[PDB]
């Protein structure tokens, strides 16, 4: 037969499942809502473990739990009495013999060592991927610190004593590759002249490479907690998602400067020189899956300054027109091809993050907190899962390097970048704007002819990598 | 077949915006949601007897990605130009968006609808009068909604799509 | 894209987690941090073919013992790894393998033998013993480094052929 349990009067994990408590959708069970009590209990289940659950949980329990609560609830859970022994084990003792205690041992071995453990696996969880909670409550800290720091028994040592040094090593807180990773490319300007790089002197391939760097290095920087709650939407959101917005001022400086590039070269050949190279590193986007520089592109193409230079793009070749044209559809009937692709590629690659950002938004705004049921309010854990679904997704994404070499100076050029300079934001798009009218004014006003003002050769070296010995 | 609606919804982030799509595509009397699913954002409906297609582009959260704008905006028929009641900076970023659509569609006619959204129970500070007045300065219809009541949803999309018919 | 979920099973201390984290991250993990149970996720082409591997990282430790049931109900193929300076860890291999095999209920469970830490040069079981092993169950024998990376996506992938040809 089944164990028997603890009286629920003594500890709350043991109050039988009931619709007032739990509901589950329709081969571990998956919980569509059910009381705080009842999600702690099966987030450290004793009959088998769901290591996706504690993922969804440790990512999104703060809408409905305080940091503080569950660290008392979960030490709660921890603290399971012993059953009393047996009267088969009364009369062993009566006679001065030991008894067999045979229920106590398996209460033990299939009841409180696997709830523990697993509790233990939570507070685990907790420290290695949400160890923001306790830089935010040093007091929190203390009590995981004091309750890990004080459990005693011989089954847990191991673990509570990995868990103490981990605390300690977060608290004071390399790569390896299959291959070696491509020559970085030079084209006009050579190694340590940072004072003529540009978008025409930098070797398209390069500026790629490097961008593709950046916009990695902040795409994974991010972390769920900038997101949950939708906290980027929100009036802290420089306090509460500083890396993600980072990350997509990133990608809006480097589509105004593609766009002030364009738009700032007067003389038409020169002109159609620009928008040649910049689809040329829209390629080389491409070919490295970084989704975020190919959308970086479209943007800037389909701008209001840029996407009505009817001379310019009528002369650039048909091969480049279907580039940009096949990374536009992309974006179409709302990212369909752009989400079948992401999907079939193989990574490293950099996602775009608004899809996400929209997604998380509206699965947050569309859903309700609570279920209400006989009475009850059930926290709405569906929700929770959903929203935990799409942070799992960007964080695989996360998880590969690019085994691409990072060029110092050609790094800090783009880091630097600031096409606004000291202008706001209307000032400036408008001057972009204005500009676009300058160089290729609206029918029926006649199209005038403008100085070169490069002063350098205008060909490309083309987007095929080269291979010295 | 019948005809196909692209309607795009504009307007500042993080007061509620985008309620307004949700309220409509929503299983009216399931409160429930997900926007991940293929066509969560396309319903068919009857206005005025005549049964047509809505095809919304809500891009609520990616309002950081300004560079952006331009090429959502261009793929839009018709606007839902949405502020706050209670946030008057959402009321005063109005103008700009409208400006925006206008160059983005270069037409100083473009199908759109002024809406103003309550999102919660904090203190209006928009009043009727104030949008009213802005509305009649543009030319266009003004429709007030609520984010939980479902009120003024089916109006201000149904109003937007006979302002399109009616170009 | 079709999903694989995959189980890395083996004695504490012979690099489950060490490999796992090189697979998924490309870096190695220097500390011996005893698992309880951690599960990862990997989008990856294989043989031209885009698939998501599930991986679960379970306890070696003999105080996890009893909390096995469980994840070999769940998993569809199995990566059985011991350390080739460590004869106890390989000797535990045989004890994995039975019970995968009566839990599934099943003689053809997708498997992998993995002899890892091939990096260090004071090896104690020999490859022959482990490859006469790995003949008499029907299943390849991968020498693996979570610490230079040799032999880890052959480990892995070809678990994942084995899944995919069951
Ligand atoms: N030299 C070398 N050391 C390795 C290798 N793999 C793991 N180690 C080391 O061996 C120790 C244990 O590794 P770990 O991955 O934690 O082993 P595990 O099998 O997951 N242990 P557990 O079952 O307790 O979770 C660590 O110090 C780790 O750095 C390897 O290929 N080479
Ligand atoms: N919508 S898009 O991103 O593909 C795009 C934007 C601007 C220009 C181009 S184009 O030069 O390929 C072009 C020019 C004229 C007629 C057809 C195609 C494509
Ligand atoms: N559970 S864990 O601590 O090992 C962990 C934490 C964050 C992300 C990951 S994951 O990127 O491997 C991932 C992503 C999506 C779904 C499952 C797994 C693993
Ligand atoms: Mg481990
Ligand atoms: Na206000």
């Amino acid at each position: 037969g089944q164990m028997r349990l603890p009286s629920a009067d003594v500890y709350r994990f043991a109050e039988p499942d009931s619709e007032e408590n739990i509901i589950f959708e329709e081969g571990i069970p998956i919980i569509k809502a059910g009381t705080v009590i009842k999600l702690i209990e099966r987030l450290t289940y004793h009959m088998y473990a769901d290591p996706n659950f504690v993922r969804t949980f440790l990512t999104t329990y703060r809408s409905f739990c305080k940091p503080q609560e569950l660290l008392s609830l979960i030490i709660e859970r921890f603290e399971i009495p012993e059953p009393e022994p047996t009267e088969a084990d009364r009369i062993a003792i009566e006679n001065g013999d030991q008894p067999l205690s045979a229920e106590l041992k398996r209460f033990r071995k299939e009841y409180i060592q696997p709830v523990q453990l697993r509790v233990l696996n939570v507070c685990r969880h907790w420290v290695e991927h949400h160890f923001y909670d306790f830089e935010r409550d040093a007091y929190l800290l203390q009590r995981m610190e004091e309750f890990i720091g004080t459990v005693r028994g011989k089954a847990m040592k191991k673990w509570v004593e990995s868990i103490t040094k981990i605390i300690q090593r977060k608290k004071i807180a390399n790569i390896t590759f299959q291959s070696s990773p491509p020559t970085v490319e030079w084209h006009i300007s050579r190694p340590g002249h940072i004072e003529t790089f540009d978008l025409l002197t930098l070797h398209p391939i390069e500026i790629a490479r490097q961008l593709t760097l950046l916009e990695s290095d902040l795409y994974r920087a991010v972390q769920p907690s900038e997101l949950v709650g939708s906290v980027w939407t929100k009036e802290d959101k420089e306090i509460n998602s500083p890396n993600l917005l980072k990350m997509i001022r990133h990608t809006t400086n480097l589509t105004l400067w593609f766009e002030k590039c364009i738009v700032e070269t007067e003389n038409l050949e020169e002109r159609v020189a620009v928008v040649s190279r910049i689809i040329e590193i829209l390629q080389v986007f491409q070919e490295l899956n970084n989704f975020n520089g190919v959308l970086e592109v479209v943007s800037a193409m389909n701008s209001s300054p840029v996407y009505r230079l009817d001379h310019t793009f009528e002369q650039i070749p048909s091969r480049q027109k279907k580039i940009l044209e096949e990374a536009h559809e992309l974006s179409e009937d709302h990212y369909k091809k752009y989400l079948a692709k992401l999907r079939s590629i193989n990574p490293p690659c950099v996602p775009f993050f608004g899809i996400y950002l929209t997604n998380i938004l509206k699965t947050e705004e569309g859903n309700p907190e609570v279920l209400k049921r006989h009475g009850k309010e059930l926290i709405n854990f569906s929700k929770r899962r959903k929203v935990a679904e799409i942070t799992g997704e960007i964080q695989q994404y996360q998880n590969q390097p690019y085994c691409l070499r990072v060029e110092s100076d050609i790094k800090r050029f783009f880091e630097n970048l600031n096409p606004m300079g000291n202008s706001m934001e209307k000032e400036f798009t408008d001057y972009l704007f204005n500009k676009s009218l300058e160089i290729e004014p609206r029918n029926p006003k006649p199209l005038p002819r403008f100085p070169k003002k490069y002063s350098y050769p205008l060909k490309s070296p083309g987007v095929r990598p080269s291979n010295p010995r | 077949g019948m005809t196909e609606y692209k309607l795009v919804v504009v307007g500042a982030g993080g007061v509620g915006k985008s309620a307004l799509t949700i309220q409509l595509i929503q299983n009216h009397f399931v409160d429930e949601y997900d926007p991940t699913i293929e066509d969560s954002y396309r319903k068919q409906v009857v206005i005025d007897g005549e049964t047509c297609l809505l095809d919304i582009l809500d891009t609520a959260g990616q309002e950081e990605y300004s560079a952006m704008r331009d090429q959502y905006m261009r793929t839009g028929e018709g606007f839902l130009c949405v502020f706050a009641i209670n946030n008057t900076k959402s009321f005063e970023d109005i103008h700009q968006y409208r400006e925006q659509i206008k160059r983005v569609k270069d037409s100083d006619d473009v199908p759109m609808v002024l809406v103003g959204n309550k999102c919660d129970l904090a203190a209006r500070t928009v009043e009727s009068r104030q949008a009213q007045d802005l509305a009649r300065s543009y030319g266009i219809p003004y429709i007030e909604t609520s984010a939980k009541t479902r009120q003024g949803v089916e109006d201000a999309f149904y109003t937007l799509v006979r302002e399109i018919r009616q170009h």
